[PDB]
Order: C-alpha cells, then sequence, then structure tokens
DNA sequence: TGCCCCCCCTTCGGTGCTTTGCACCGAAGGGGGGG
C-alpha cells in the first residue's frame, strides 16, 4: 500500500532505445539466475516487441567480491529522466565529505527494490537478456520497483531513506553521510577500528528497517591523502638546444592557463640554426625568465571555480610504464583538479585494464568532492573499448565517455 | 479447440490516421492467382470480408515461393508502417553451426502459416484494408480486412516472433534435457534422447504447437540428415554450407562483380583463405550498376585463388565445451587477414576474414588488433567465450608496440605462431635527439587562393633547400618538406618541424596510406637507421625555424 | 515496386581539430545469407 511517485521524460524527449551487446556466458547466465529470481519476487515482469524502449544489461563483480551483479546501463533513460531537481528531491551535497579521513561507500540499491514504480513509467525500464549463438530470441523485462542505477530511485527512496538514518545521525553528529545512486558515503575523522566499528552499526542499523551486492560489503576511502598533479618544469644544470625547444614548446602551451607566461627570453636563445644537442648556456635573462615561469606555475591559476551547473570533463593521458596523468575541468584550461596515477591493477601488462581502473578511480573522487561523475575524453579507439571494459568494470555507476586520439606532441603533464 | 493465443497491443504514431493508397494495375495472370488465395483464408478464417465501413486500403501484390509452385500474398505496407509505432526487435543475431553442440538425435520442423496462425490485434485489423480486382476492374470488388499477421507489415516479424517464444517457454521448462533453437518458424530440436524417445517428445512438441493453432506439416518435418537448416547441411558429426554458385560470366557489370563478392564473403566463414581485396577494389567508383568491367591482372589471379579454395568441399565440425577455443590468424598482404576457429588441430569450428582498412594511414599491428576484437567479438555471440589467440606476431614486437603507443591497447592471452609473413613494425622513432647527425629545420606553406606553396628546409652545416610546389595544400607542403629532409639526409637525421598534423601521422608509425605522399615517406624512413622527430612551435623565433618559416612563406 | 535480423565493401555527409583541409565515423545502398 504505497503510492507511487509519478516520473515524466524531459519534454520533447522519447525513451531509451539502445541494443543490447552481447554477454559472455559467465554473464548470462549469471543474469538468468539474478532475473529468474526477480521475477519470482515481482521485481520484474516480462514483455513483448509492442514496447519500442530498450537498455542494455549486464552483470559485474565488486572489487574482491566473488558474486555477480546486475548492472543495467541507465545512462541513456538517465539523461531523458525529469531532473529531479526541478521538484526539489535533489540530494545536497556535503563539503566536508573529502575532508573526512576516512569514508566507506555502501551498496544500498537492495533497499530501492522495496519501493514500487510508477505504473506509466515502468516502459522506459524495459531491457533484454540475450542467448549464446542466438538460440532463443531476446527476453525482454521492464521494472515495477525502483532499479538499481536509475537516478530517480535515490531521489524517489530519500524520504525513506533520511528517516531510516534519523537515530544514527543523531547518535553519531560528526559523521558525514551522502547518497549517491545505489551508493553511501560514510566518512568520519575518527580512528579506523573505532570507524569501521561505527559503519559496522549503520549497517545493523539497516537490517532493523530491512525486517521491518549485498549490504555487507564495503569500501575504504581516504580523501584527506588525497593529491594533485601540477606542471612542472625540469631543473637541469646544462640544457641542450632539443631542452630549451621542448620547455618552448611546453611553456607555450602552459600560458593558455598561466597567462604571464613568457617565452620570448628563451626563444632567443634558439636563435641560431643549432644542432638539436648542442649545450647552449643560459643567458642573464633567460635565467630570471625561467624562475619567474615556475614562480607562476606555484601559484593557483585565477577565476578558477566549481559552477555546480556545469558538467564536469576528464581527461587522461597515458604516459607509459603504468602512469596515468587526468585533469578535471567545466571550462577549458580552468582545471578544478589534475592528478597521476601508477601501478594500478594491469600495471605493465593490460592497458585496458588500467584505463578502467583510472575512470572509476576518477568518478569515484568527482563524486566526492561534487557529487557529479564527469564526462571522460578517452584515449581509446572506441572498438578497443567497447570489446573489453565491462570485463574489469567494478563500479554500480558507468559514467559518460567519448573518445580521442591526441598524439603527445608536449609530454606537459608528465616529464 | 485451439488455445487462442493473446493478441499483442498494436497502436499507431500519435496523430497519424491509416493508410489510402488504392491499387496499382496488376496483370491478369497475377489477379486470378490471388482471389482463390484470399477465399481460402476466408474458410479458415484468417480474414474477415466486410469492409464497407472501412476508408482504408493498401496495395497488394503477389511473387512465387523459393522454387515453388505456390504464389506468395504480399501487401506494401510501407505507408502503414510509417504510421505505424515502433517496436523492439527481438531477433538479435543468427544462429551458426558452430556454435551447435553434437546431439544424438536430431530434428528440424516449420511451422506451416505461421504469420495465419496468429491474431492479430483487434482494432487494429481495420488498417490493414486491402482490395482485390474482381474482373480487370469491371465489377468493383472484394475487400478484406486482416485477423492475422500479415506480410509485409513491419510489426508481423517481431510479434509472430515474441508469441512463438511465449508458447514454447513452458515446453523448454518442463523439458530441460532438449534444446530448441527458434528462428522464426523453422525450428531446430535436439537431444540425446534414444531416438524412440526423442520421437516422442518431438510428437509431444507437435502436438503443443497444435494446441495453439500451429501446425508442423510433414513434407517440411526432416527426420534424417543431412538436415537442411540456416543454409548449411547438419551432419552427425560435422557440417556445412549448402553449395555455393558462383557467376562464371566472362562479361562482368557492376551488379555481376557484387553479387561475387557477396557469395565469396558468405563462403568465407568454412573455406579458409577467401580474399576479396582486388575484386572489390574493382568496384570502387561511381560506375552505373550495368557498366561492364574488364577484370584486372590482380582481380583475375585473386578469383583464381578463390576457385581452387571452392573446388574442394569444406566441413567445420561443433563445438565442445569441454575443450578451450583456439584462433589462428594469418597475414594475407595488402590489409587481408584470415583466421580459423577451433578446438582440436586442423578441425576448425569456422573460419572468416578481416580486410576492413579504417583511417588514412594505419599499420599491420593496428589491423592485428581490429582483426582480434573482430574474432573475439564473434567467439562471444556464438560461444559465450574469448578464444586463446595464436598470432603471427613476436611478444617483443607487440611490446614495443603497445607499451610506446600514447592509445590505450591490449590483446587477450596469446601465443606466437611462427607462420610468415610476420606482423613487425617497420621503423622506430628515436626518443632523444642524435648526437651529430643533421639536424633539419623543414617547413612548408601554401597560399590558399592560388594553392601553390614551397616546402624546404635549413640545416645546422649550412645545407639549404626550397621546392615550388603547385596544387597544394598548407598540410602537404608540411609533409613535403619532411620527405625533402628524408631524402638529403644521411642514415642518422635530426628533423624538427612546426606541423602537428604530420607529425601525428608518423608518430603512430604508419606501413601504409592512402596518401602516395604519406607512403614515400614511410619508404624513406624504412630506409633510415635513426630518426629522432620533434615538434616547435611557429612565429616564435625559434633557432632554423624562424629562418625555414621565412624561406617557404 | 512488401517486412524483420546478421555479415562485408563503398560512398557520403556531418563533426571536430590536424582546422577552412583532413581525419574520423555512422548511415545507407549495393551485395551475400536466414525466415
Ligand atoms: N520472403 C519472405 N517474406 C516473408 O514475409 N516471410 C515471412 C517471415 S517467415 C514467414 C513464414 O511463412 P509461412 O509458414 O506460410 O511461410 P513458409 O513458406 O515459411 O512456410 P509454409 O509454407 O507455411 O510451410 O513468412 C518469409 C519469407 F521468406
Ligand atoms: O561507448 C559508447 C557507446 O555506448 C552506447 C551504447 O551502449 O551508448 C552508451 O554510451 C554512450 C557514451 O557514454 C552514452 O552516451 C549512452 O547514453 C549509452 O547508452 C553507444 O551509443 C555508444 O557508441
Ligand atoms: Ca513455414
Ligand atoms: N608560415
Amino acid at each position: 500500500p504505497i503510492e507511487t511517485v509519478p516520473v515524466k521524460l524531459k519534454p520533447g524527449m522519447d525513451g531509451p532505445k539502445v541494443k543490447q551487446w552481447p554477454l559472455t556466458e559467465e554473464k548470462i547466465k549469471a543474469l538468468v539466475e539474478i532475473c529468474t529470481e526477480m521475477e519470482k519476487e515481482g521485481k520484474i515482469s516480462k514483455i513483448g516487441p509492442e514496447n519500442p524502449y530498450n537498455t542494455p544489461v549486464f552483470a559485474i563483480k565488486k572489487k574482491d567480491s566473488t558474486k555477480w551483479r546486475k548492472l543495467v546501463d541507465f545512462r541513456e533513460l538517465n539523461k531523458r529522466t525529469q531532473d529531479f531537481w526541478e521538484v526539489q528531491l535533489g540530494i545536497p551535497h556535503p563539503a566536508g565529505l573529502k575532508k573526512k579521513k576516512s569514508v566507506t561507500v555502501l551498496d544500498v540499491g537492495d533497499a530501492y527494490f522495496s519501493v514500487p514504480l510508477d505504473e506509466d513509467f515502468r516502459k522506459y525500464t524495459a531491457f533484454t537478456i540475450p542467448s549464446i549463438n542466438n538460440e532463443t530470441p531476446g527476453i525482454r523485462y521492464q521494472y515495477n520497483v525502483l532499479p538499481q542505477g536509475w537516478k530517480g530511485s535515490p531521489a524517489i527512496f530519500q524520504s525513506s531513506m533520511t528517516k531510516i538514518l534519523e537515530p544514527f545521525k543523531k547518535q553519531n553528529p560528526d559523521i558525514v553521510i551522502y547518497q549517491y545512486m545505489d551508493d553511501l558515503y560514510v566518512g568520519s575523522d575518527l580512528e579506523i577500528g573505532q570507524h569501521r566499528t561505527k559503519i559496522e552499526e549503520l549497517r545493523q542499523h539497516l537490517l532493523r528497517w530491512g525486517l521491518t551486492p549485498f549490504l555487507w560489503m564495503g569500501y575504504e576511502l581516504h580523501p584527506d591523502k588525497w593529491t594533485v598533479q601540477p606542471i612542472v618544469l625540469p631543473e637541469k644544470d646544462s640544457w641542450t638546444v632539443n631542452d630549451i625547444q621542448k620547455l618552448v614548446g611546453k611553456l607555450n602551451w602552459a600560458s593558455q592557463i598561466y597567462p604571464g607566461i613568457k617565452v620570448r627570453q628563451l626563444s632567443k636563445l634558439l636563435r641560431g640554426t643549432k644542432a638539436l644537442t648542442e649545450v647552449i648556456p643560459l643567458t642573464e635573462e633567460a635565467e630570471l625568465e625561467l624562475a619567474e615561469n615556475r614562480e607562476i606555475l606555484k601559484e593557483p591559476v585565477h577565476g578558477v571555480y566549481y559552477d555546480p551547473s556545469k558538467d564536469l570533463i576528464a581527461e587522461i593521458q597515458k604516459q607509459g610504464q603504468g602512469q596515468w596523468t587526468y585533469q578535471i575541468y567545466q571550462e577549458p584550461f580552468k582545471n578544478l583538479k589534475t592528478g597521476k596515477y601508477a601501478r594500478m591493477r594491469g600495471a605493465h601488462t593490460n592497458d585496458v585494464k588500467q584505463l578502467t581502473e583510472a575512470v572509476q578511480k576518477i568518478t569515484t573522487e568527482s563524486i566526492v568532492i561534487w557529487g557529479k561523475t564527469p564526462k571522460f575524453k578517452l584515449p581509446i579507439q572506441k572498438e578497443t573499448w567497447e570489446t573489453w571494459w565491462t570485463e574489469y568494470w567494478q563500479a554500480t555507476w558507468i559514467p559518460e565517455w567519448e573518445f580521442v586520439n591526441t598524439p603527445p606532441l608536449v609530454k606537459l603533464w608528465y616529464q | 479447440p485451439i488455445s487462442p493465443i493473446e493478441t499483442v497491443p498494436v497502436k499507431l504514431k500519435p496523430g497519424m490516421d491509416g493508410p489510402k493508397v488504392k491499387q496499382w494495375p496488376l496483370t491478369e495472370e497475377k489477379i486470378k492467382a490471388l482471389v482463390e488465395i484470399c477465399t481460402e483464408m476466408e474458410k479458415e478464417g484468417k480474414i474477415s470480408k466486410i469492409g464497407p465501413e472501412n476508408p482504408y486500403n493498401t496495395p497488394v501484390f503477389a511473387i512465387k515461393k523459393k522454387d515453388s509452385t505456390k504464389w506468395r500474398k504480399l501487401v506494401d505496407f510501407r505507408e502503414l508502417n510509417k504510421r505505424t509505432q515502433d517496436f523492439w526487435e527481438v531477433q538479435l543475431g543468427i544462429p551458426h553451426p558452430a556454435g551447435l553442440k553434437k546431439k544424438k538425435s536430431v530434428t528440424v520442423l516449420d511451422v506451416g502459416d505461421a504469420y495465419f496462425s496468429v491474431p492479430l490485434d483487434e482494432d487494429f485489423r481495420k488498417y490493414t484494408a486491402f482490395t482485390i480486382p474482381s474482373i480487370n476492374n469491371e465489377t468493383p470488388g472484394i475487400r478484406y480486412q486482416y485477423n492475422v499477421l500479415p506480410q509485409g507489415w513491419k510489426g508481423s516479424p517481431a510479434i509472430f516472433q515474441s508469441s512463438m517464444t511465449k508458447i514454447l517457454e513452458p515446453f523448454k521448462k518442463q523439458n530441460p534435457d532438449i534444446v530448441i533453437y527458434q528462428y522464426m518458424d523453422d525450428l531446430y530440436v535436439g537431444s540425446d534422447l534414444e531416438i524412440g524417445q526423442h520421437r516422442t517428445k518431438i510428437e509431444e512438441l507437435r502436438q503443443h504447437l497444435l494446441r495453439w493453432g500451429l501446425t508442423t506439416p510433414d513434407k517440411k518435418h526432416q527426420k534424417e540428415p543431412p538436415f537442411l537448416w540456416m543454409g548449411y547441411e547438419l551432419h552427425p558429426d560435422k557440417w556445412t554450407v549448402q553449395p555455393i554458385v558462383l557467376p562464371e560470366k566472362d562479361s562482368w557489370t557492376v551488379n555481376d562483380i557484387q553479387k561475387l563478392v557477396g557469395k565469396l564473403n558468405w563462403a568465407s566463414q568454412i573455406y579458409p583463405g577467401i580474399k576479396v581485396r582486388q575484386l572489390s577494389k574493382l568496384l570502387r567508383g561511381t560506375k552505373a550498376l550495368t557498366e561492364v568491367i574488364p577484370l584486372t591482372e590482380e582481380a583475375e589471379l585473386e578469383l583464381a585463388e578463390n576457385r581452387e579454395i571452392l573446388k574442394e568441399p569444406v566441413h567445420g565440425v561443433y563445438y565442445d565445451p569441454s575443450k578451450d577455443l583456439i584462433a589462428e590468424i594469418q597475414k594475407q598482404g595488402q590489409g587481408q587477414w584470415t583466421y580459423q576457429i577451433y578446438q582440436e588441430p586442423f578441425k576448425n569450428l569456422k573460419t572468416g576474414k578481416y580486410a576492413r582498412m579504417r583511417g588514412a594511414h594505419t599499420n599491420d599491428v593496428k589491423q592485428l588488433t581490429e582483426a582480434v576484437q573482430k574474432i573475439t567479438t564473434e567467439s562471444i555471440v556464438i560461444w559465450g567465450k574469448t578464444p586463446k589467440f595464436k598470432l603471427p606476431i613476436q611478444k617483443e614486437t607487440w611490446e614495443t608496440w603497445w607499451t610506446e603507443y600514447w592509445q590505450a591497447t591490449w590483446i587477450p592471452e596469446w601465443e606466437f605462431v611462427n607462420t610468415p609473413p610476420l606482423v613487425k613494425l617497420w621503423y622506430q622513432l628515436e626518443k632523444e635527439p642524435i648526437v651529430g647527425a643533421e639536424t633539419f629545420y623543414v617547413d612548408g606553406a601554401a597560399n590558399r587562393e592560388t594553392k601553390l606553396g614551397k616546402a624546404g628546409y635549413v640545416t645546422n652545416k649550412g645545407r639549404q633547400k626550397v621546392v615550388p610546389l603547385t596544387n597544394t595544400t598548407n598540410q602537404k607542403t608540411e609533409l613535403q618538406a619532411i620527405y625533402l629532409a628524408l631524402q638529403d639526409s644521411g642514415l642518422e637525421v635530426n628533423i624538427v618541424t612546426n606541423s602537428q598534423y604530420a607529425l601525428g601521422i608518423i608518430q603512430a608509425q604508419p606501413d601504409k596510406s592512402e596518401s602516395e605522399l604519406v607512403n614515400q615517406i614511410i619508404e624513406q624512413l624504412i630506409k633510415k637507421e635513426k630518426v629522432y622527430l620533434a615538434w616547435v612551435p611557429a612565429h616564435k623565433g625559434i633557432g632554423g625555424n624562424e629562418q625555414v618559416d621565412k624561406l617557404v612563406s
């Protein structure tokens, strides 16, 4: 006897019509078992071809987890679904979450299955389960309850969510709790033992409502230890023509970010037509120019701030040897954060797994810092990414992405 | 008494009305054979006659069955299809015999009058109206509306196909020991049961279908191999495609070559080594479908090589899940690649080919990677897993490529097979400037209006060159400047350009290009022993860059 | 002079940085195949 919250699509927008991609035998078997159990429990019901919508579905295993977990790629539906901030159901984002010494991420999406979904909106959740060798045509379903991975699920469930958290929040006023998609982010400045203890309390606190993929898992973050990667100029005692050419190139590029950078005095050193390996000494004027440029790169960029109404963009460069650099911004050359990753899973053997890890890491940081996930510019060929990325995806959400091919003419973020 | 097959709700697109297309003139031979078929549907109840209150109509025609003495009724619902809602097709792919496991007993059925045994939506039948001339338009004639799925309506395939699955669902769940491959009305059913039990379950299935109004005539009931299915022939231990007819015409039109290349592709799924590069190359061009094309010396040999492959009958084997999948790739030249998939040596599950040329400039390694990606996805579709790869590329070559390339790339678990021609990188760019090698500052520029330009260089030893160029572009002159420096330098050279364009191309170590010039640059790069390319910004007063920029500008 | 699905090869127009030329990619029309 729970009334359904009516949901609309953005005016002038149809529903998602995204084709189902092929699934490995292990993923189909998992889905067929998961859907058989969801159909018995009424969480999903079969449909036919008269429903013109469709969203891709597959399955993942979270880190250090041996059990499958259904994942629907609701990216297309989420972009077409009415923004609930206009409905005032938006979840505010706490600026103090990134400052906590520890942050645990709990998968609470399971609770969304208790809330029914608006009848008129269920047709938009249609998905199709394929079969190996196309033995059986696609078997289509749709959701009757709040589906995991849909941006409307946490929004509608928030009214129920806040009540469940009421007693724990009042007993622990210094703990930060943020809800994003199927995940709950819980941060504290406590000691790890006390922190993990409080997290266990919140779990059992949830089962108190549970009796009235699973919840037992949690992942630890430490945002207070997150660092950035600035643009750096090498320190040499002797410079070759080539070195100064690279430096002038890099500085000339960097001037789009720091408008005070000059290269006039350094360029004049390349006045002749010299061999690239010729060592040339720095003039008195060029010595001060370099030092002053280093000074400029030390201070922050002027007029760079986070605008809550603009999308986040993330660019990633493969630097080689397991090193990966990234920048996050809303306006070009106004980076809100720059970073570097190294020695991730896959390092020195698998580019795609490493990049998959990088995208997950950057998204997780964006959620903690701004409550948004960025749109990624990926340094990979579309076909290469689409063939493998699902083998390494371990998150319950999926960010937007596009594919780029930018030869590194200037090693700008990594020497 | 049959079980009524629940109707599928169907609607027209909002604000759109039924079709009104009338009928085009029909030959008497066709007008006659039609009325006989319409009356049969009236008897069986497939069509109702009352149509005076119906303002709609859709043209009708007919064509024969594939090598059959029976005409086929078709309705041109193209107009109704536009005004009909959109459906989500449930047919996601085509089964392949290499994905089948061996079975002790097998059967193949066909449902008689598939579309006409499924009840159409009550409210939608009015728009399926159609008129047939009684006698050459002498009298008004018999109008009809469909009571079942008609042919020509875009919703017929998906609706019948979805209904076919809802009918089979209870039989499969109550009989897990059986496998049923459903493709439209075609039906494959196999089990390892004793033949007697198999015939029993088969008849139980025939009865189940007849219980929902679906007949399985004995004329289409295949009981003995070789079973004809999906265009193949299924034997107990091996499978094969149905014979391929290659046109041997001595005068080739554009459409002839199209049909030829089409059958060669279809044959490539089991016949290994098929090539279509030179034959398809004859098709490139805005020629009419009827224009005659003379086969090139290369195209004639390529056709001859393919003929030799098709002379011998080839068969594939079936899938054993207990064994790993092997995929082996060989380079065929000119961006062509064939492969074989197998579990035991020399017993192929299937074969295939990759010859896609994507990108203006590429190399064999990128293409081998693309071939691997094709085979991987194909393997997941047919078996749901990735095969282990045997590739004609050394671990060292691949390591050098993927670790240095600026794009993320990867290949699943694989091993080297020494089967020339091997894939390799044809040149390597230095990471540091070369000591004692001449430094060429290259540059080029072209006039946007006259399309005239200049390319040239100046070196640290005083060597200089400027060459005039006609009908060119900025980008072309930049490549030309680099080309000149390569021609005029010794075996080791430092080259400084400001062309991001040229550097992006060259730094990816292409070995093939659609650009004659780039190919010439590649030929030079292969001859060098050390080559260091560096980029500098323009108009910054840099070394020879300011000097070379004035010369060619 | 129909409908639905898969595949390869060529062409063509839209898109975005290599920029006003060139590279990429998806749609479409040709062919093969299935019902
Ligand atoms: N060319 C075709 N156009 C079609 O619309 N169909 C459709 C989709 S599959 C369905 C089958 O028709 P029905 O069973 O009468 O036709 P059939 O020849 O496959 O079978 P049969 O004569 O009933 O045994 O017709 C098939 C064609 F080959
Ligand atoms: O890799 C992108 C690829 O995915 C598809 C289909 O799965 O679309 C999905 O990914 C897009 C890129 O982020 C999203 O914009 C879209 O919403 C999502 O369905 C393809 O459209 C695309 O080629
Ligand atoms: Ca039939
Ligand atoms: N120039």
